[PDB]
DNA sequence: CTTGACAAAAGTGTTAAATTGTGCTATACT
């Protein structure tokens, strides 16, 4: 059981007393301001030196080689900035150390409040997303809450954290739970719809109609709109969904293929092309060529008027008269043979 | 569990890396760690701590 | 086979509406 594993793993790392909390926050902010001061030192960006320090902290070679096969070279752009930051006087140096310690503090803080996140994610199940996924989204929301936190406001970090964890988990339901992608706006919309529907179903004693629920939704809401949003809200169906009491049948294998031509269809198209080819041959050579230039029987494209006139060297009007005439001659011979009178669907 | 090494002038080593007995600690070769272990540079006490562990 | 005159159809470039993606909130809460 993975849940047991992770829960025990975070059960290992203890909580944090107010002293520890405030001290860690302090050390973090000191670290960041140290990074900024180092940005005024060597003249490089904050996140640059930050990610370098991380690369010296949360693992040696493992931060670089696998966030995908290509990021920032190990011996080259990492180590040269490292050595460049190495070559500074005493104050900037002590600030380097301070920065590193800040990073570590950030990590620990993150852990205790991972326990917190686990509580919050424990609140949110039923999703359309699994428990551990909830935990992890909440954990990212936790790293996020840690980054922007300010201890000077003298508030317990737990509250600020909770808000961020919650919003992160909601970002999960919005971005995940449904097989098809439904963006945030209509997710919230659907939620409001269902909520209100529940409310007036409680009131009226029965399910509503699109009209009354639309009116209960306020302005801009009609029957068609709630019907449409409800049409989007519905989920796909599993192809493996069992049909009947039989164990030999699925739902998906009862689905026909209209994308693929049936033998009768291929034969139909064949006979059409052939019979049309033979019914074409009784025309004059030029008019037939013109026709099959118009139809796409040559390159598949449609050569207009002027194009045909350009290829045969004549005017476009002549081409027009030509094709009309062809059409009527085919009218005669087809009025006779009745071979092509079909294919009329 | 550790061995303490107070310094004076800056430091060569940084928090978290690896040192072997005889390797150079702070003050330009003034103090060396005689023991295998991870090294932590402490600002407040102005000291270099070597906690014995193997880099494994 | 030809030409010129015309509108309907299909194009082409700037704008408005709605659409979607991203971030944020501080009693405390593990």
């Amino acid at each position: 059981d993975p849940v047991r594993q992770y829960l025990h793993e975070i059960g290992q790392v203890p909580l944090l007393t107010l002293e520890e909390e405030i001290d860690l926050a302090r050390k973090v902010e000191e670290g960041m301001e140290a990074i900024k001061k180092l940005s005024e030192a060597t003249g490089l960006d904050q996140e640059l030196i930050r990610e370098v320090v991380r690369a010296k902290i949360l693992g040696t070679a493992r931060i670089q080689k696998i966030p995908g096969l290509k990021e920032k070279p190990d011996p080259k752009t990492v180590e040269e900035v490292d050595g460049k930051l190495k070559s500074l006087p005493k104050e900037l140096k002590r600030y380097l150390h301070i920065a590193r310690e800040g990073e570590a503090a950030r990590q620990h803080l993150i852990e205790a409040n991972l326990r917190l996140v686990v509580s919050i994610a424990k609140k949110y199940t039923g999703r359309g997303l699994s428990f551990l996924d909830l935990i992890q989204e909440g954990n990212q929301g936790l790293i996020r809450a840690v980054e922007k936190f300010e201890y000077k406001r003298r508030f317990k970090f737990s509250t600020y954290a909770t808000w961020w964890i919650r919003q992160a988990i909601n970002r999960a339901i919005a971005d995940q739970a449904r097989t098809i992608r439904i963006p945030v706006h209509m997710v919230e919309t659907i939620n409001k719809l269902s909520r209100t529907a529940r409310q007036l179903q409680q009131e009226l004693g029965r399910e509503p109609s699109y009209e009354e629920i639309a009116e209960a939704m306020g302005p801009g809401w009609d029957a068609k709109r709630v019907e449409e949003t409800l049409k989007i809200a519905q989920e796909p169906v599993s192809l493996e969904t069992p049909i009947g009491d039989e164990k030999d049948s699925f739902y998906g294998d009862f689905i026909p293929d209209e994308n693929l031509p049936s033998p009768v269809e291929a034969a139909a198209q064949s006979l059409l092309s052939e019979e049309l080819e033979k019914a074409l041959s009784k025309l004059s050579e030029r008019e037939a060529m013109v026709l099959k230039l118009r139809k796409g029987l040559i390159d598949g494209r449609e050569h207009t008027l002027e194009e045909v006139g350009a290829y045969f060297g004549v005017t476009r009007e002549r081409i027009r008269q030509i094709e009309n005439k062809a059409l009527r001659k085919l009218k005669y011979h087809e009025s006779r043979t009745r071979k092509l009178r079909d294919f009329l669907e | 569990k550790a061995r303490v090494y107070p310094f004076e002038d800056d430091v060569e080593v940084t928090t978290g890396d690896r040192v072997a007995p005889g390797d150079v600690l702070a003050d330009g070769g003034k103090v060396k760690s005689e023991i295998y272990g991870r090294v932590e540079v402490d600002l407040v006490r102005n000291v270099v701590r070597v906690v014995e562990s193997y880099d494994i």
